[PDB]
């Protein structure tokens, strides 16, 4: 802040931190899991 | 100010002759002191902060 009498170490002790994690948009996906699956138990 | 009292210094006698025995100096000598003062004060101090 720096403008009453006394001060503050840093700004690390201005600030809070949180331990939330946010994502953005993410492309769908939509040719993995449209077709059928054939088994297999051998090469 | 608090003002207070010093008492003076010291006076001394005199030695008179044996002649002054039946005349008026055999009393000896007058002895006299004045008083005197002394004066204290204070100071102030400050300081100011903000928040």
């Amino acid at each position: 802040n720096q403008s009453s009498s006394v001060e503050v170490s840093s700004e690390s002790y201005e600030t809070i931190f949180s331990q939330r994690i946010i994502r953005d948009l993410q492309k769908e996906l939509v040719v993995g899991a449209l077709f059928e699956e054939l088994p297999m138990s051998s090469k | 100010i608090l003002t207070m009292l010093v008492e003076p210094d010291a006076g001394r006698a005199t030695w008179v002759a044996a002649s002054a025995y039946g005349s008026d100096n055999t009393t000896g000598s007058e002895v006299t002191g004045a008083l005197t003062e002394i004066h204290f004060s204070t100071y102030k101090l400050a300081a100011k902060s903000f928040i």
